[PDB]
């Protein structure tokens, strides 16, 4: 797409029609005639335009309506309207802008961001860019949250988010020219490897790979168009769906098998009817020559009846004789289609041990890809964020993705080592408890008009809490928390003296023994500058590798390396890293996942704030105080990098309408 | 609004693989024996007509005569008479073999002759005595 259309698709929004939001923030446009409709929209798209076209600079109302041309810059209010609402919401002058009108001296209402993930970061930008007094709570020593980067050296490793997943429709893609990163295109061949140590052949990996993406849609036939989709008073999982397709080609195949067979009976019966007809007939012309040679005896001349009986023997032998004739052209026939059919036997299995183990391993790259085994996965729902994937390659960040939250961090209050432990929101405002996390004696108070919870979903789902609300949250929102799915997904980052693998494949996978341990470093990456491989861990076997030692799990690494390229090729590394993020008390886990039971509908409890009861009973219903962002907080796009900075976008856009009010809906 | 092609896939089908725990391994064993009882009575019968081959050594080849190829003739020996009687006592009206006795008429002349010599050779009667048999 190119024009102002493209700016529309570049931010996520339809260029012909206007969005729920701006039918509430215009909801005299909307209502209006079409035609006003119509010059709104361009308005819009051509300031996002303008800012998408460089988006190192604040774009101002100002510089907005002199690129403006008539009819279109002729209503200065519509056009103020619209850069207001475009900058209140982050679709302009969000990320690391240059600021041409610096900022109020003085300030408006108090925010407290509890942690410093890239959903915590991008919020207060845009609050403390609103004019509002921000503070962050963070519990680790370094911004970043699940970006994670390793640093030694010239080594450089993300243990956290390290794909961009194309930049058509991404928010990343302005902050890829705001900050430097070097992002490098990621070639998709994925080489597949045995545990034997040898490479599958192309005709298999091309079989199994089709059958994988087969089984896939299978399911989602099962799903919409036969409403299996509860099983036993409980809701069915994608890996149950996928078990009940596979099951269902076995039976098929054995079926197949049966009715090939059950032809070859059914014809070797005519042939046993068929030969049983040519003994007992070969039987009557045995017996009817032996007449014919007696009556062939008697010496002529014969009275008529002996000569009646020659004559009569000799039609009713030669009759004989031609049944047994057509008996054994029939006969003929019946022994070739015997070479027929059982020269041509349906297929002997649906898939041999090797080729489900390599089944196996689409499957784990699959538990990777949604951090949780597929029987946790909802049947109905697990992609129902598939249609707003973005346009384009995936992408790997090679200076190390924490270079952007670093970047967003660049002249903000974080309180790094405050692990917040009490969350207390009344009528009047807010009062956040914090502890040091390194003397967890040492206690901090910090009172605000309101908080903004980027808590990942997996500390909010601990049990005993490791943060308590006061008051409690409502069921409602529990609910969500306990319903909505937070998965695992563990790397092992490999730091060597050189380069021993194709340096011309970014990635290769390995094929697991079993089942069980498909996902148990089942593929490895070559994204870097340096001689750094990394290995995931996926699906079941990332919760059980997280018990055993980093030497343990290094060795299975080499081990599989050593198969691949030889028990030479493998240096021991130099520096080995290994995450497990369902230890990390800040984290609990990767990222979320729909589960089985779950919605996306959850997602958009866990986004609506809470609003406190009255302090005085029978006073007027307050403001909300109690805010929440973070990657498990965006429907369309969850469990991603980009989806928590637009969830922070969002909240500080709520927030300000809520402190600051929203001039822009008359 | 339909499956995959090759994938199979029906209502009745899903249900069954997932009345229990266990449906889809015993339904899957259903068939693996249902497979086996074919086929060893495939080997069976595949062994019954092996011996019914043998006993069918040589054909009928020792059996068979020779073609009597005959030019058809119109006249009536006294010979051919007394032939044709005897094989409409044993043949009825099956005029084929009749022809096929006396050789050298035609089976259009049987029907003549059933009718010009139907007084005389008392026809009737015979046919009459053929259908007792
Ligand atoms: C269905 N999914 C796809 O479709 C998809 C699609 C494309 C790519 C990806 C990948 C998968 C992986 O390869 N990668 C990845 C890898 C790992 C290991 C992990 C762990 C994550 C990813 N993410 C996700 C991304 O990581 C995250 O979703 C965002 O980072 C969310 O961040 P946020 O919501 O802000 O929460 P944080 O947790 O960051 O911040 C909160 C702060 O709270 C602090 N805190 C806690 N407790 C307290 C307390 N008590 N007091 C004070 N502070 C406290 C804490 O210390 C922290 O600082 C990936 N996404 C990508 O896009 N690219 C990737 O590459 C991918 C998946
Ligand atoms: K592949």
């Amino acid at each position: 797409p190119s024009g102002v259309e493209g700016a529309a698709f570049q931010s996520r929004l339809p260029h012909d029609r206007m969005t729920s939001q701006e039918a509430a923030c215009f909801p005299d446009i909307i209502s209006g005639p079409q035609q006003t409709q119509k010059v709104f929209l361009f308005i819009r798209n051509r300031t996002l335009q303008l800012w998408l076209d460089n988006p190192k600079i604040q774009l101002t109302f100002e510089a907005t309506l002199q690129q403006l041309e008539a009819p279109y810059n002729s209503d200065t209010v519509l056009v103020h309207r619209v850069h207001s609402y475009l900058e209140r919401h982050g679709l302009i002058n969000f990320g690391i802008y240059k600021r041409i009108k610096p900022l109020p001296t003085k300030k408006t209402g108090k925010v407290i961001i509890i942690g410093s993930g890239v959903s915590g970061l991008a919020a207060a930008r845009q609050l403390q860019s609103f004019g509002m007094d921000v503070t962050l709570l963070e519990a680790r020593d370094r911004v970043g949250g699940r970006v994670a980067t390793f640093r030694k050296g010239n080594y450089v490793a993300d243990l956290g988010a390290m794909v961009v997943t194309g930049l058509g429709g991404n928010p990343m893609a302005v902050v890829s020219k705001q900050v430097n990163m070097e992002l490098a295109k990621i070639k998709q061949k994925c080489p597949l490897y045995e545990a034997n140590g040898q490479a599958v052949p192309k005709e298999k990996d091309e079989m199994v790979e089709q059958e994988f993406n087969r089984l896939l849609e299978a399911t989602s036939y099962l799903s919409h168009q036969l409403d299996f989709n509860v099983l036993n008073n409980k809701p069915v999982s994608l890996g149950q769906a996928l078990e009940v397709v596979i099951q269902l080609q076995e039976k098929h195949v054995k079926d197949e098998q049966i009715e090939h067979w059950k032809k070859i009976v059914k014809t070797q019966e005519e042939l046993k009817e068929l030969l049983n007809k040519m003994v007992n007939l070969k039987e009557k012309i045995k017996e009817l020559h032996q007449q014919y040679k007696e009556a062939s005896e008697v010496k002529p001349p014969r009275d008529i009846t002996a000569e009646f009986l020659v004559k009569s023997k000799h039609r009713d032998l030669t009759a004989l004789c031609k049944e047994y004739d057509e008996l054994a052209e029939t006969q003929g026939k019946l022994e070739e289609k015997l070479q027929e059919l059982e020269a041509n036997p349906p297929s002997d299995v649906y898939l041999s041990s090797r080729d489900r183990q390599i089944l196996d391993w689409h499957f784990a790259n699959l538990e990777f890809a949604n951090a949780t085994p597929l029987s946790t996965l909802s049947l109905k729902h697990w992609d129902q964020d598939d249609d707003f994937e973005f346009t384009g390659s995936h992408l790997t960040v090679r200076n190390g993705y924490s270079c952007v939250p670093v970047a967003l961090a660049e002249g903000l209050d974080i309180k790094l080592n405050t692990a917040v432990r009490q969350v207390r929101y009344t009528a009047s405002g807010c009062e956040v408890i914090a502890v040091n996390t390194r003397s967890t004696s040492q206690t901090f108070i910090y009172k605000c008009d309101a908080v903004l919870c980027t808590l990942p979903l997996g500390v909010l789902k601990q049990q005993p809490p490791a943060v308590q609300f006061v008051p409690p949250l409502p069921e409602w929102k529990t609910s969500a928390v306990q319903r909505m799915g937070f998965g695992n997904l563990n790397k092992v980052v490999l730091c060597f003296d050189r380069v021993f693998w194709d340096p011309s494949v970014n990635l290769f996978g390995h094929v697991g023994s079993t089942t069980a341990s498909r996902g148990e470093l089942f593929l490895f990456w070559n994204l870097y500058k340096a001689p750094i491989l990394l290995a995931l861990v996926a699906g079941e076997a990332a919760g059980i590798m997280e018990n055993i030692s980093d030497d343990v799990i290094v060795g299975r690494c080499l081990a599989i390396l050593k198969g691949i390229f030889g028990s030479s090729a493998v240096p021991q590394p130099k520096e080995t890293v290994v995450s497990r993020w369902r230890a990390d008390p800040w984290a609990r886990g990767s990222y979320s996942y729909v589960a089985a039971g779950s919605s996306g509908n959850d997602y958009d409890l866990m986004a609506q704030p809470i609003t406190p009861g009255p302090s005085i009973p029978g006073a007027p219903q307050p403001i909300p105080r109690l805010f929440f962002a973070g990657e498990h907080t965006i429907r369309n796009y969850p469990a991603t990098v980009h989806g928590a900075l637009l969830s922070g976008l969002r909240e500080a856009g709520r927030i300000a309408d809520q402190f600051l009010g929203a001039m822009y809906t008359l | 609004r339909k499956p995959p092609k090759g994938m199979f896939l029906s209502q009745e089908d899903v249900e069954a693989v997932s009345a229990n725990a266990t449906a889809a391994t015993t339904v899957l064993r259903q068939l693996d024996m249902e497979l086996v009882s074919v086929k060893r009575q495939i080997q069976n019968i595949k062994q019954t007509n092996s011996a019914l081959k043998e006993k069918l050594d040589g054909g009928i080849e020792p059996y068979r005569l020779p073609e009597v190829i005959q030019k058809c003739n119109a006249r009536w020996t006294t010979e051919e008479q007394l032939l044709a009687v005897q094989a409409i006592r044993k043949y009825g009206r099956d005029f084929q073999a009749i022809s096929d006795v006396i050789g050298n008429k035609s089976v259009v002349q049987v029907k003549n002759f059933f009718v010009n010599y139907r007084r005389r050779f008392n026809i009737d009667e015979v046919l009459q005595e053929w259908e007792a048999e």
